[PDB]
């Protein structure tokens, strides 16, 4: 029905498939960044996980605030010191656009445990305003999958929450999902998913709608493999410890395939 | 970006919305007359407003003939300056004050013709406008108008998840919206759009109500109190009661009665009970009602 907008669904993917690339960060910035590393950013992106659970933040805002930090970061150069601040901007912003009850900013305040002032945290937002010239309605990986999970045949929901736990899991690791458009993560991430729970596989019609093939997915499919595999062993665990809740069917406790068969 | 305040020269007041005032300028070097709309941001203890990052957000992306220009954006530590296209006049004043014997009804159509054409490229690009009504609605010297006030607008997901309740100025508020239902889509512009419609040809809004519940049955005592054949799901949504009175559907010819068949059919579709039934506008655009525009 209109909720899935059969009018305009096509259009909005292909519009999304071009702004996904305007919105594309640098691939190689964090070399080009003196004093922080993706380990930094992994920290960073983990944090921001646990504050999007204490307040019940959308997942899609989590998305578009790692998007603003990672674009923010290709033209910034920040000192590890601040790259708290710039997240927490970040998330703040992503919260004004998003969500219907953002928290304060004094909240934002309050989760730094008092690293930053507010009066840092605003004129942050404001700089990182500028930086992005306000291009704040950004594609994400979920924008993608929710598109995706409609041509599930039926309907499985520990499909789309593990697709949602996978899709995830890339936010932490700039190498090497930075390399990869978020259309292609949720492709990827919904083919792992879709095999994991009932063993098919990337269905043709969305060959059709997307122009991805399995052959395409290929190596961002390898990767995230390798990520699913590996992710009871990563330094960061926020992601898992939140997938675990009944909230996402627990998907984060379902075993990973030991291959894919691709 | 590229301008600076300097390079403008102040006009006249034009209006007010929340946050602050909108003149009407000139820009010195180039003659554009413009709306500048100020966004007190020092005031604030909160930062940028949410209503104008997504103001400027989504209208940076939304260039449409339809939909009005935002030419700039001037970001000092202490204001925000949008710099617009200027528009002389909204739909409601032209309403007021000429079109006391009428709007013809090429400009109607016309103007609906156009409203659908903004509307459609605001659904293709993933945005719901969510206020709707004649005061939002611009109007130049040469007969074309188009969406503004994008401060309650919204950048949707698809399928679409559970957004703000309660948007849309009541008279032109959807029923999905009014009964309180968990999701609401592309057709909440559309059922908004049919009471201009309706309000360009009468020159009334077609349902003043006073409240959420008077909104309601009014809507119910022009359209019929709906019921499972006409909208499945009616009775289960949150807000919806039994003991709602249960007006009969008076004949469409008496709630437009200067309306013309193509315009009657139309408007009904534009007034479906039943969201998933309601016309989209791009399907709208191909109705014989604009065949001679
Ligand atoms: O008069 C106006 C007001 C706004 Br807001 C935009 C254009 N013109
Ligand atoms: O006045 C009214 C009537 C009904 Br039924 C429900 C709410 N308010």
């Amino acid at each position: 029905g209109v909720n899935e907008v059969p009018d305009y669904h096509e259009d909005i993917h292909t519009y999304l498939r071009e702004m996904e690339v305007k919105c594309k960060p640098k691939v190689g910035y964090m070399k080009k960044q003196p004093d922080i590393t993706n380990s930094m950013r992994a920290i960073l992106v983990d944090w921001l996980v646990e504050v999007g659970e204490e307040y019940k933040l959308q997942n899609e805002t989590l998305h578009l605030a790692v998007n603003y930090i990672d674009r923010f970061l290709s033209s910034m150069s920040v000192l590890r010191g601040k790259l708290q601040l710039v997240g927490t901007a970040a998330m703040l912003l992503a919260s004004k656009f998003e969500e219907i009850y953002p928290p304060e900013v004094a909240e934002f305040v309050y989760i730094t445990d008092d690293t930053y002032t507010k009066k840092q945290v605003l004129r942050m937002e404001h700089l990182v305003l500028k930086v992005l010239a306000f291009d704040l309605a950004a594609p994400t990986i979920n924008q993608f999958l929710t598109q995706y999970f409609l041509h599930q045949q039926p309907a499985n929901c520990k499909v789309e929450s593990l697709a949602m736990f996978l899709g995830e899991l890339s936010l932490i690791d700039a190498d090497p999902y930075l390399k990869y458009l978020p259309s292609v993560i949720a492709a990827a991430a919904f083919h792992l998913a879709l095999y994991t729970v009932t063993g098919q596989s990337w269905p043709e019609s969305l060959v059709q709608k997307t122009g991805y093939t399995l052959e395409t997915l290929k190596p961002c499919l390898l990767d995230l493999h390798q990520t699913y595999l590996r992710a009871p062993q990563h330094a960061q665990q926020s992601i898992r410890e939140k997938y675990k809740n009944s909230k996402y069917h627990g998907v984060s406790l379902l075993n990973p395939p030991e291959t894919l068969n691709v | 970006g590229p301008g600076s305040m300097e390079n403008f020269q102040k006009v006249e007041k034009i209006g007010e919305g929340t946050y602050g005032v909108v003149y009407k300028a000139r820009n010195k070097l180039t003659g554009e007359v413009v709306a500048l709309k100020k966004i007190r941001l020092d005031t604030e203890t909160e930062g940028v407003p949410s209503t104008a990052i997504r103001e400027i957000s989504l209208l940076k992306e939304l260039n449409h003939p339809n939909i009005v220009k935002l030419l700039d954006v001037i970001h000092t530590e202490n204001k925000l300056y949008l710099v617009f296209e200027f528009l002389h006049q909204d739909l409601k004043k032209f309403m007021d004050a000429s079109a006391l014997t009428g709007i013809p009804l090429p400009l109607i159509k016309s103007y609906l013709f156009q409203l659908l054409q903004g509307l459609a490229f605001c659904h293709s690009h993933r945005v719901l406008h969510r206020d709707l009504k004649p005061q939002n609605l611009l109007i130049n010297t040469e007969g074309a108008i188009k969406l503004a006030d994008f401060g309650l607008a919204r950048a949707f997901g698809v399928p679409v998840r559970t957004y703000t309740h309660e948007v849309v100025t009541l008279w032109y508020r959807a029923p999905e919206i009014l009964l309180g239902c968990k999701y609401y889509s592309t057709a909440v512009d559309i059922w908004s759009l049919g009471c201009i419609f309706a309000e360009m040809v009468t020159r009334r809004a077609l349902f003043p109500g006073d409240s959420e519940i008077d909104q309601l049955f009014r809507i119910f005592r022009t359209l019929g109190t709906p019921d499972e054949v006409v909208w499945p799901g009616v009775t289960s949504m949150p807000d919806y009661k039994p003991s709602f009175p249960k007006w009969a559907r008076q004949d469409f010819s008496k709630v437009v009665p200067p309306l013309d068949e193509d315009g009657r059919s139309l408007l009904s579709q534009m007034l479906h009970y039943d969201p998933n039934k309601r016309i989209s506008a791009k399907a709208a655009l191909a109705h014989p009602f604009f065949q001679d525009v």
